């Protein structure tokens, strides 16, 4: 019964944010926690929620799992509608990629003895940027099976080889002592609409008019900036006429481009004045005494 | 197809000597069934039976199903021919083979299951393993 | 062959409209 | 088909073959799409005679690849 | 109804236990129509179990209640429960379907759908009326039955 | 007051939505109540984490309600151990509006955090407003002679995210959030949302006044006092002084728009010049 390469680990929206928040706050400690969820089948591992284990002391490494903290947190989470078993553990790798070290391999073996399908999720809060989180799910490769000449997992699909392994992970034992499980994200309409409220400006701000004294001064200063930029823009036009195509860009390094700054000033000023004008016009009839 | 079976067994041997993974191992099995589809010639599987035995788990299911692709259109006898290829009962890892035999039986009579459905309906009904239920 | 030429041209025009609408849709998503 | 009809096994076989992305054993469905390229002569007894058709073209333009 | 049918003949009427029943109006009223109704006494909550032969398929139910607000609002449906079921095991458990009835469904000219996929082979059905369309301490049900086919 | 602004992080919203879903799964719940954890910065609250607590209330009587405060203490020690800088800053409940017993629950919450802030997080996806409505308990000393009572005073709420929390949110909103729309289009959409938000607020007042007129609720005499100030503040845009000033200011911005558009067109002409030179040069060598 070899595990399938098409196995997927599903991380909920709540779970992903908790490890990112816990991992970032614990930078650079390899802060660990337990992933609650359910092994739906031989091909799916759902991570409904996670919770963070405390750090026993100083040291940038994964500490031993505290059994009293785990058991009495699991017991107390069951009271508020979370009767979900532990499907693995997560820990942070603050900036040096997502892989498993020697200590991480030993920690995973503790989970593998209890649950054979335990998943080691590594999250990189430092390398994670907006729209792309550096995450990976790992499960150990048994040395006895692979040494004798057996692949760690069967490949009955194309699903598990869509993500090219990183060289940093391949260096640190990927595909040698552990394998990567493809991570898919479970997002619903409800949670997705709720997250859309982030940075949603209040209705008061839309109709609020900017101070006209500062608006005119900003109008004043930026227009004065184009006065010098236009003077420099004229020089840039003549200079580029008599100037070789190898220096079309090299000569632009270290020297400001009047054309680029003129566009930015025009773009900034056009939205500043149009919005102020439209907001003033809307407020004229919306807030009327008659 | 059998009379004009001008297959090139040299190409198949050339790529078999280059396999180092289970993915490339099962690929040749599907490749072998492709070049011998309807030719009813399992010469490649006979000669490299020990190499075909390297297939494990669903690779056995694919390998057993390759027989139906090779023997597509062999309506004259398929129950006995599959039973010749596959023993009735086996303990170790036979679910992939037994399910593969039912799937290969469907491949022989694709779009022509006039009298094979009743057998496949019964085998599917009296099946306990999920893999056999998959092949059935 | 006049009708075959007319209908073949007709399907070419309708296909071009499909191509130009998908190319506008992709440019919208390529900016994202 | 040769007369222009949408060959049902060929269409289904190709699609389930493309599902080899998610399931390798599904690649065997392409055997459905394999339409033999043959001219079979038959008689009033529905038997096959020894008829030698003539192809008005060079032998090499439509022929098997030369074995290695 | 389209090839299926009402299934009170299958319902044995001997293994049906309606907990939180009222002596004034019993479980017989809502299974026979002919006006009248079923109501609860101790609390708004009302647990109902229905038993019949094992081969039965459920497509829809017609839990039509009254209009004053005593008709059920939130109902829990459970299938094939070994052992008895108290009100907590109908409130602290995961139902197969937990459809929240609207006033349109309560209307006697109304039929509510069930997720037919999850109702295929049913030994017995447990129904847990948790709330009604209001704050009436007694919950009433004018009529009820299962529309479907035997397995 | 003691709180100037409450910042609710996206993790809290997801936790509250999940909390309402999991308990709401087992049994139909009017609302679910939890504990809000966060830090304090000047006078703006920074609600950043939350955990669920057992809670139940009888619908008939607001007085009967149970909150497992021993669970509340036990779970705090968990979160304090992991993150010591996150302290109890209030509680939350997913009920669409305030409840009569909320002032009673706050008193139980007040003993762990003296300036407890109740944030109502609406699980239902409202189209216009933010899902969070922060309140604080204050002593409303009436001038009518009625005895002082404990009332919830509204505190402005804002959804803000930590750098790492924002990273995950954009990952989850990657497909649906459309960032191709320019800044100018975004501000106009804000103005449309401002018009919709103001309209909804005005209908709420009109609905309240309609019920007051028909006797559904009595005259508050604080809303009516507030309403007279609202209509008195309505400016007269028909004054000659304001119209001349509006015209004078509008023309001041128009010339800047005219100057920017004038610069834009010639810069666009410069780009067209370069394009034709590049096209002509490319075809000359080929
Ligand atoms: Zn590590």
């Amino acid at each position: 019964p070899a595990v399938d390469t098409a196995e997927q680990v599903y991380i909920s929206s709540l779970a992903l944010l908790k490890m990112l928040k816990h991992g970032r706050a614990g930078v650079p400690m390899e802060v660990m926690g337990l992933m609650l969820g359910e092994f739906v089948d031989d091909y799916t591992v759902r991570v409904i929620d996670v919770f963070a284990m405390p750090q026993s002391g100083t040291g940038v490494s994964v500490e031993a799992v505290d059994p009293v903290f785990q058991a009495k947190m699991l017991d107390m989470l069951k009271q508020t509608g979370r009767p979900e078993m532990v499907v693995g553990w997560y820990h942070s790798h603050p900036g040096f990629g997502c892989w498993l070290s020697g200590v991480d391999i030993n920690t995973q073996q503790s989970f593998e003895a209890l649950s054979e399908r335990a998943v080691a999720v590594v999250v990189d809060p430092i390398q994670s940027v907006k729209g792309k989180v550096v995450i990976d799910a790992f499960r150990l490769i048994n040395a006895n099976m692979m040494v004798l000449g057996h692949e760690p997992r069967q490949t009955t699909s194309n699903l598990g080889h869509l993500n090219k392994p990183s060289i940093q992970a391949l260096i640190h034992g990927l595909n040698r002592h552990y394998y990567s499980i493809t991570i898919n994200y479970r997002k619903n309409e409800l949670e997705q609409k709720m997250l859309l409220n982030l940075h949603k400006k209040s209705w008061m701000e839309g109709l609020t008019l900017q101070d006209y004294s500062e608006h005119c001064k900003h109008n004043e200063s930026v227009v004065k900036e184009m006065l010098e930029l236009a003077k420099n823009y004229n020089k840039a036009v003549e200079e580029e006429d008599k100037m070789t195509p190898e220096q079309l860009a090299i000569k632009n390094v270290g020297k400001q481009d009047p054309k680029r700054h003129l566009e930015e000033h025009v773009d900034v000023l056009m939205t500043s004045n149009i919005v102020q004008c439209l907001a003033a016009m809307l407020d004229t009839v919306v807030f009327k005494l008659i | 197809l059998i009379r004009n079976n001008n297959t090139d067994l040299m190409i198949l041997k050339n790529t078999k000597d280059a396999v180092r993974n289970s993915v490339c191992h099962t690929a040749t099995v599907i490749a072998n069934s492709f070049m011998h589809c309807g030719t009813t010639s399992d010469q490649f599987l006979r000669d490299n039976l020990e190499w075909l035995a390297r297939a494990t788990n669903w690779a056995k299911f694919t390998a057993t199903a390759s027989l139906g692709v090779i023997h597509k259109g062999h309506e004259k006898e398929a129950l006995q021919l599959m039973a010749t290829y596959l023993p009735k009962d086996t303990s170790p890892g036979s679910a992939y083979q037994e399910g593969g035999g039912l799937y290969a039986l469907g491949l022989i009579h694709a779009n022509h299951g006039g009298d094979i459905i009743d057998y496949l309906l019964n085998q599917l009904k009296n099946a306990s393993n999920d893999i056999v239920r998959h092949g059935g | 062959d006049l009708y075959s030429r007319y209908k073949k041209l007709q399907q070419e025009l309708e296909f071009l409209e499909v191509q130009e609408e998908y190319i506008k849709d992709e440019q919208k998503n390529l900016k994202k | 088909s040769r007369t222009g009809h949408t060959h049902m096994p060929s269409v289904v076989g190709v699609l389930v073959f493309t599902q080899f992305w998610f399931w390798f054993p599904l690649s065997h469905f392409l055997s459905l799409a394999y339409t033999p390229t043959c001219v079979i002569g038959l008689n009033k007894d529905l038997k096959m005679p020894k008829v030698q058709y003539k192809s008005n073209c060079k032998p090499s333009t439509f022929a098997y690849p030369a074995p290695l | 109804p389209k090839g299926y049918m009402d299934l009170m003949p299958f319902i044995n009427k001997a293994g049906c236990e309606c907990l939180n029943e009222s002596d004034e109006h019993g479980f017989d009223n809502c299974l026979r129509k002919d006006t009248t109704f079923l109501e609860s006494d101790c609390d708004e909550q009302l647990l109902i179990t229905v038993a019949f032969n094992q081969p039965v398929k459920l497509y829809s139910m017609k839990f039509q209640g009254p209009d004053n607000g005593q008709g059920p609002k939130y109902v829990k449906i459970f299938i094939n429960l070994p052992r008895s079921m108290d009100f907590e095991e109908a409130e602290r458990s995961e139902p197969t379907q937990a459809l929240e009835l609207t006033e349109d469904d309560i209307k006697e000219d109304g039929i509510v759908p069930l997720r037919y996929v999850k109702f295929q082979n049913v030994n017995s059905v447990t129904i847990f009326v948790q709330s009604n369309q209001g704050e009436e301490e007694t919950t009433r049900i004018s009529y009820f039955t299962f529309i479907g086919t035997p397995v | 007051l003691a709180v100037q602004k409450v910042v609710v992080h996206p993790l809290v919203l997801l936790s509250v939505v999940d909390h309402f879903n999991r308990i709401g799964k087992v049994g139909n719940q009017k609302r679910v109540v939890g504990v809000l954890l966060g830090s304090w910065q000047k006078k703006v609250l920074d609600v950043s984490n939350s955990f669920a607590v057992p809670f139940d209330e009888d619908d008939k009587d607001d007085s009967v309600w149970f909150l497992d405060h021993d669970y509340l203490e036990n779970m705090y020690g968990m979160f304090k151990k992991v993150n010591a800088r996150e302290r109890i800053v209030g509680w939350y409940h997913t009920g669409p509006k305030l409840h009569k017993n909320d002032i009673a629950i706050n008193e139980l919450m007040k003993r762990y955090c003296p300036n407890s802030v109740l944030v109502i997080i609406d699980v239902k996806p409202k189209d216009l407003g933010l899902p969070t409505e922060a309140y604080i308990s204050v002593e409303e000393v009436h001038d009518d002679g009625t005895p002082t009572s404990k009332t919830f005073e509204h505190v402005t709420s804002e959804i803000g995210a930590e750098e790492a929390e924002e990273v995950g949110v954009e990952h989850l909103l990657r497909d649906i959030k459309d960032t191709t729309v320019g800044t100018l289009s975004q501000r106009i959409t804000n103005q449309v949302h401002g018009l919709k938000g103001l309209n909804s607020k005005l209908l709420d007042i009109r609905s309240y006044l309609e019920k007051v007129a028909t006797g559904k609720l009595p005259i508050n005499h604080q809303i009516i006092y507030q309403l007279q100030d609202v209509f008195n503040l309505l400016p007269d845009v028909s004054l000659q002084e304001f119209v001349k000033a509006f015209y004078l200011k509008t023309n001041d911005q128009m010339v800047v728009v005219y100057l920017a558009s004038l610069i834009r067109s010639v810069v666009a002409l410069h780009n067209l010049i370069n394009n034709k030179i590049a096209n002509r040069d490319a075809e000359k060598k080929e």
